[PDB]
């Protein structure tokens, strides 16, 4: 896996 | 919103669960005949991918045909090596196979793998 | 083949298409219902991002259904981030949502989703 | 985008 898009 | 998380492997695991199901035949609703062969596939996937099917599938009465027959131009194997494009990203472009890919994929309406094509075959001039 | 290219935004770009054809409402084959909302999707992309869908769109009976009523202690707004999730890629938690997204994926069967809820919440411990 | 993956 999870990031921040 | 834009506070979302986003789990980067998510497409490509739906991709490659819609092409494990392609594989089994499981809710695949049309056939794609080119001269002699049938290819079975899913309508949404394969709009989702050509600007042809696009086209085709988003008539209002294409939509609802379960057998779409290609011009008899087209090349089976060129067909087969775009549909398995258009479910694993992956192009199986060779010596051999390129001119058909890419006159195939010209028909469908496929412009990054026209662009890859016509760079493969100046980069051989 | 092994010789294969790979286009790399592939996978993301069919996943977009797909929620375009959602949006319009383009091909659809499913309501699921939860309470008392609607819902319309593709089975296909449903199946491949659930364990519950896979199980349900696999049955010789459940497959041909056109609505597909969920457990009356589901959320609403729970089930519609889920299935903006599977759309997109993005999942939006939040403080006041994530219990239920949580519940939600757990019955779903979304794997990913239930660990990256349980890791905020132990963040919050 | 093209690669080999
Ligand atoms: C409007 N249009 C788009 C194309 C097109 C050309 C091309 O080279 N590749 C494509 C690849 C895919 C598509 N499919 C779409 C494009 C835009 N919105 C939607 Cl909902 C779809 C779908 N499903 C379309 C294309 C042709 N006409
Ligand atoms: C066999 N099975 C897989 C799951 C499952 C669990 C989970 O947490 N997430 C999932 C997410 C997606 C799926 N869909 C599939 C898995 C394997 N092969 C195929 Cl063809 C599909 C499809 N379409 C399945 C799951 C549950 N049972
Ligand atoms: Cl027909
Ligand atoms: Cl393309
Ligand atoms: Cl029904
Ligand atoms: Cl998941």
């Amino acid at each position: 896996a999870w990031v921040i898009p | 919103a834009d506070s979302c998380i986003q789990f980067t492997r998510h497409a490509s695991d739906v991709l490659l669960n819609l092409n494990r199901l392609r594989s089994r035949d499981i809710l695949t609703d049309v056939v794609i005949v080119v001269s002699r062969e049938q290819f079975r596939a899913h309508k949404t996937v394969l709009m989702a991918c050509s600007g042809l099917f696009y086209s085709i599938f988003t008539d209002q009465l294409k939509c609802n045909l379960s057998v779409i027959n290609l011009d008899p131009e087209i090349n089976p194997e060129g067909f087969c090596i775009l549909l398995d494009f258009m479910y694993t990203s992956r192009l199986n472009l060779r010596e051999g196979n390129i001119m058909a890919v890419m006159a195939t994929a010209m028909y469908l309406q496929m412009e990054h793998v026209v662009d890859t094509c016509r760079k493969f075959i100046k980069a051989s001039e």
